[PDB]
């Protein structure tokens, strides 16, 4: 991390992750904390959900926040209006908690096992090693993580078409899309009209070029090292990393709150619920243009609301570490 | 606007009124003169001229041009008292002179104050119109 | 800036913008997030207006001041005026946005990361470095932004040629121009009479005539520097050459006023209200033709009465820095009441 | 500029303007930038009564002066003395507007950035430095005034026969006159009926023949210097000079306010009103004939009494500046009181 005009600073107990930051062992010890609490978010409150789960009511008025997820995915799904089998989502949630627990076992594993600076050790574990000052091995992890993502993408392509089909708003009885809308000019002009969508192979088209770019590029920052020209404009610190990603998560994150609240298609209202606006003001916060019984809010306008608030607070976040990777103020 | 204040022309109390103005002087038509020249003013509910004085020019007549005129005489009066209170002030019995007005000298200072603006803007702009506070006589807090 | 007698003066936190005149780092920081907030009020705005719009009335009563300009382009309407579709009106919005976060990423960029003196810079840094002394350099950078200007009025005849054409009012419908002007008399006569025009034809022969001319000016100031007929007639402080850009913009918006109060095709009355007779009162002012309900100004109004009460202060700035730049301090005239 | 012999007369904030009088390049600046008032009033009071103007009632009942000053010279008069047009008020209403702007540009430009000397600068502002006390070089300053003064009566003229057509108030319509006089008895005569000439074909010829007057005068004035007698008989002062002209268009006030009051050619009565009756009380002022109620002054009662009073205040100004060039100290006025 970026150290404040100096060279080491003794952090105090209120900014206690400040202090592994220079640590390699602790830093994939805390992160994997952090995906074993994902994956009990993802686990628990999916089963969570289904104990408070009425098929005979409304689903978007019981607050489903993971339900509607699995119902766009289309693991057991229903054409004749509410959602039929309940053990689809009931193995999803039972996978995650199996999974945190795994993840939650590598917490602890590199918390004691594993030193805090892995260059102690030898025999093909120094090499997963880094240093913020070191360009090479961050062009690996991003390589390998992009590697993953552009499976991530090429997972919901084997999803759709090889193994089961994606659930579509219009038609209700899936789509199973095999072969979309693969047009380099369409997605170019996507780049505006994006609230709403009329046709999901746009969707599944959209997932193939965005995972061909994703694999492209994952292969592509694995063989060379980060150039010159990105060492000179970008700042290579701790901070300075966490900053470029924040940023990156906070314009993902308003995206993502913009998206919920103004789709139909793939967030459709028989399970997500109905679609809401902005209300511009002194907060600036998604509205609820349906009518809940009892003072309530529905999936949609918590999903919107939160992640409007939560990518507010990572670009004020964003901006306490990007002046302090830049020296600027405090 | 003043839609609470009719015209005396159009005012009904005024109208009815006017036909029974006295007469301040000797002559016998003075309240007929006098209901012609208030019927231009602005009336109440009871028929008698109400004046304005906010600044408007169509009422200027009511209170600039009185305080035009009024402003001039005044500041007649007390420019030829201050002149001819600094004219006997440099003589040898400036006590007696207050007393007993030096009148050729007192009617001198009066027909010199139809100037007294611009004797007053030159004499501020010489610094002997407004003295200093070092030079004058102050109480001991 | 001035210096007035000596220099290395100071400025207060309300003169504060005047610090980095001699700053080539911050006064590029500065100006390219004034262009991030302008384009941030061309997309957000849009936004808003779009947010705002209902189709029942007309155009121009709504107080919608954005769309009726991509309404002219011919990007609001395919037939009757009605505007029928608004996803034109939301790709431009969304480009301005984007457009703005660009022009403020390279802002803050010049402000925190770049040095706030660029002559301290090696490589490009050095040859972008500029002060309010070398001619050279000043006609470097105007004859780039000429370059910009032209190909920019070049970009509206070139659609309005090529690209699907402008809205003409007297036919109620876009059309193609692909019968340009291109004799230059008829352009000469348009002093007199330019706003009120009657033809779309003569007005875009108008911009490739401009547009071909500022990139004549363009090219003409990056090889032939600023030289003895311009150093001796115009200063080159840092207020001077404001201050020709203050009056230079002033004369624009006063012009910009007039042409949004007569001129029936490039402001169609459809779209942004019926035109206004120039009125004049205490300070002249364009007055509706009729009285809409709740003293509802049409955006006709709106843009040519705030553009000529911008115009009138930009050239009173003008004026303040003309008499800055020349040496007057402002203090004599109280010195001479003594 | 009088001195009464001190050299070093430093002139208060009241009278201020006379520190400039010995400066050749302040006195550009402030008198430029009275032609820049000047001719901003000439614009904006175009534009400021063209917007007040109501074209079903008479321009001369709502109290407009600038109107019927164009309106006689044929711009937007139709077949019947009415008014159709609102542009042609409008673009000279901005030509004048605009053109105090460049002047007002130009005010600016002497004071701040030319010397407030002409004799430091070097070029062509070395010629242009005047001194009171030259003859030689007032007589190029007003000769070259006289020229234009001479073609703007030759322009009116020009207007009248070629570019447009002035205003027939006989006739109810805007005429182009043909073929003006060219007999000098008419306008010898024309003395004694002056106010009463009711013909455009005179108008504009007697404009023809003191338009080649002015011309052929100052063709005279910037050729041949002052000749001697007139150094003998007239003051060549900074005052001195201002009492001419203060002298000169006192009298050309009272001229133009008896003008505007009894004439009906040069200021029609559906334009302007009808002609007012010369009366006089503690003043004299020229009522009107009608006399509309309300305090209305139908717009010749305006130009005819203010031309009257701001002739006889010059003329007062005239004497408070001939009584200065000639000697008198005007303080010994309150020591002749003095005991
Ligand atoms: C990608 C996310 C990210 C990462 C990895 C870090 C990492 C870092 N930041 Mg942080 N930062 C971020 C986002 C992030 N930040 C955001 C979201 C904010 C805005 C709030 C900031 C603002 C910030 C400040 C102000 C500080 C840092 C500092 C720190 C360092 C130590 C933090 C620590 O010890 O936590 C300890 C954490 C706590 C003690 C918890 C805070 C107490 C709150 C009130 C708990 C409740 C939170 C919230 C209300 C709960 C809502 C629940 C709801 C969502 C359901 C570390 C290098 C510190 C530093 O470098 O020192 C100079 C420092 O002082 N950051
Ligand atoms: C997502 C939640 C989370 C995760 C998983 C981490 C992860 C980490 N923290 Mg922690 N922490 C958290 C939030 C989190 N923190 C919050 C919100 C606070 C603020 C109240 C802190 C404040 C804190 C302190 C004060 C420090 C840690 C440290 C540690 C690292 C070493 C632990 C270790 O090796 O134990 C065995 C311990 C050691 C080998 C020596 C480390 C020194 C002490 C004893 C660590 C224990 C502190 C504290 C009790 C940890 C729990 C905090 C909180 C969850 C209750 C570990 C990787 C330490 C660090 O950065 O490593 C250098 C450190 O000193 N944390
Ligand atoms: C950030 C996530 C991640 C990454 C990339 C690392 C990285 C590493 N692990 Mg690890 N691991 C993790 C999560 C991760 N682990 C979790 C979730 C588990 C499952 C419980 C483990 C359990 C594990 C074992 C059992 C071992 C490694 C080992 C290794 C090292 C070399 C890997 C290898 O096979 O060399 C080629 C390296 C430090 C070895 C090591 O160095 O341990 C300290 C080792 O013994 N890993
Ligand atoms: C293109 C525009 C331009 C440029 C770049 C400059 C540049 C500058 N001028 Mg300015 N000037 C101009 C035009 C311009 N001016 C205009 C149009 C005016 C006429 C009003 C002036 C009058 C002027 C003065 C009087 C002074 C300067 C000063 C300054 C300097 C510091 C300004 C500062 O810190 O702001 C500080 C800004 C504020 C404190 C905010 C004030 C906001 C007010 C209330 C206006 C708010 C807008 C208003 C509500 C209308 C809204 C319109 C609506 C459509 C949104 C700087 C060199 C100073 C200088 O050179 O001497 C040191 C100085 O004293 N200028
Ligand atoms: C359109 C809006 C606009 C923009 C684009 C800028 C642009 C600029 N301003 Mg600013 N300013 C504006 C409006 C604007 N201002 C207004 C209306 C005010 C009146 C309140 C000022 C008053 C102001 C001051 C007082 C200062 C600037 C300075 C700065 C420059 C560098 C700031 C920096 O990094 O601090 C770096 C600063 C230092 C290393 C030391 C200076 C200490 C001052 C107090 C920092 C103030 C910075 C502040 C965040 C700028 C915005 C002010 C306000 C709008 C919040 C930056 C190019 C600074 C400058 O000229 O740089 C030398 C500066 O001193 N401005
Ligand atoms: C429009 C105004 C403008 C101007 C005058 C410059 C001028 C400059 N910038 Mg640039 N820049 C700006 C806005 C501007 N930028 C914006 C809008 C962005 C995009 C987000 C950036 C992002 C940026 C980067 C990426 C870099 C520069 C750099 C440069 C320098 C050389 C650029 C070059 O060779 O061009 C061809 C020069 C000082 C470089 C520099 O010198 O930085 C220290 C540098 O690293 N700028
Ligand atoms: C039609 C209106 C008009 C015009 C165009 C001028 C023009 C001139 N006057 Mg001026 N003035 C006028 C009205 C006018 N006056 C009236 C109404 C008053 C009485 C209040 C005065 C009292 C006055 C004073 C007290 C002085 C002038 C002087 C000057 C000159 C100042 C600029 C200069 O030479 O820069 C160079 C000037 C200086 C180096 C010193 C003067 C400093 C400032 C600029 C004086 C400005 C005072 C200002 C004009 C008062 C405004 C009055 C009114 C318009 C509101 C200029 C040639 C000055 C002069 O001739 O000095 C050489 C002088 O001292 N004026
Ligand atoms: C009608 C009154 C008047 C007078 C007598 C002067 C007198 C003069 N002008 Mg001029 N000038 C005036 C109005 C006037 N100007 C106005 C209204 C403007 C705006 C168009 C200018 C702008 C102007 C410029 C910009 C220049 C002069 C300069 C000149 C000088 C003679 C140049 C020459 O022979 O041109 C042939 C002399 C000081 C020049 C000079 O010597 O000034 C430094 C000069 O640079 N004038
Ligand atoms: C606006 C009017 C104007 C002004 C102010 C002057 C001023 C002057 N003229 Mg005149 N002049 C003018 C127009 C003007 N002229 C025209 C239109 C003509 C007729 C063609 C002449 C032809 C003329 C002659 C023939 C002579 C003068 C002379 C004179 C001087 C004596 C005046 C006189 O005869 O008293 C009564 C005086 C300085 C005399 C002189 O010596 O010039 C200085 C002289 O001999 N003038
Ligand atoms: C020298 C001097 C002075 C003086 C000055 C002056 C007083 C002048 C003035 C000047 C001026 C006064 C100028 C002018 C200007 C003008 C303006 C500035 C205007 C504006 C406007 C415009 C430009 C436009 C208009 C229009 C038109 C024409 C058409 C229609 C539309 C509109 C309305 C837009 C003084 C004393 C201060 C001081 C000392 C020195």
């Amino acid at each position: 991390m970026q150290t404040y005009g100096n060279d080491t600073v003794q952090y105090e107990w209120w900014a206690g992750n400040a202090r592994f930051a220079d640590q390699s062992g602790l830093f994939i010890a805390a992160h994997v904390a952090q995906a074993a609490l994902t994956a009990f978010w993802a686990g628990a409150f999916t089963l969570f959900e289904i104990s408070r789960f009425d098929p005979t009511q409304a689903m978007g008025d019981q607050g489903l926040i993971l339900l509607p997820h699995l119902a766009t995915l289309g693991w057991g799904v229903g054409d004749g209006g509410q959602i039929v089998d309940t053990y689809p989502y009931f193995v999803i949630g039972s996978i995650h908690l199996i999974a945190s627990a795994v993840l939650g076992a590598g917490a602890l594993f590199h918390t004691l096992r594993a030193p805090a600076d892995l260059s102690t050790l030898k025999g093909q574990g120094k090499k997963f090693h880094f240093t913020w000052e070191n360009p090479q091995q961050l062009g690996i992890i991003l390589g390998h993580h992009l590697l993953f993502l552009g499976a991530g993408a090429l997972l919901l392509a084997g999803k759709a078409m090889y193994w089961g089909g994606l659930y579509d708003a219009t038609t209700q009885t899936v789509r199973l899309v095999s072969q979309p809308t693969l047009d380099p000019l369409v997605i170019y002009g996507y780049q505006t009209h994006f609230a709403s969508i009329s046709s999901l192979e746009d969707l599944v088209g959209g997932h193939i070029f965005v995972g061909f770019l994703l694999i492209g590029g994952g292969i592509w920052h694995i063989l060379v090292p980060p150039l010159g020209w990105a060492k000179k404009v970008l700042l290579f610190s701790g901070e300075a990393i966490l900053s470029y990603s924040l940023g990156g998560i906070a314009l993902a994150g308003f995206v993502a709150a913009y998206f919920c609240a103004v789709n139909t298609l793939a967030y459709p209202p028989e399970f997500y619920g109905p679609p809401l606006a902005i209300k511009l003001g002194i907060f600036p916060y998604f509205a609820d243009t349906v009518e809940l019984p009892m003072h309530a809010h529905t999936s949609r306008a918590w999903l919107a609301n939160a992640h409007f608030f939560l990518a507010f607070f990572f670009l004020q976040g964003h901006l306490w570490h990007a002046l302090r990777a830049l020296g600027f103020d405090f | 606007d003043f839609a609470n204040l009719t015209p005396c022309s159009e005012n009904p109390a005024y109208l009815a009124k006017s036909k029974n103005f006295l007469n301040t002087t000797n002559d016998p038509n003075s309240g007929k003169i006098r209901a012609e020249r208030y019927a231009s003013a602005l009336c109440g509910p009871e028929g008698y001229p109400h004046l304005i004085v906010d600044g408007r020019f169509t009422h200027a007549g009511d209170f600039l041009i009185p305080s035009i005129l009024f402003l001039y005489i005044a500041g007649w009066i007390g420019w030829v008292g201050r002149s001819y209170l600094i004219e006997i002030r440099e003589s040898k019995n400036p006590e007696m002179q207050e007393v007993v007005i030096n009148v050729p000298l007192a009617i001198k200072k009066m027909l010199g104050g139809f100037l007294w603006p611009l004797a007053a803007v030159g004499e501020y702009t010489s610094g002997k119109l407004v003295m200093k506070d070092s030079e004058i006589p102050t109480s001991p807090r």
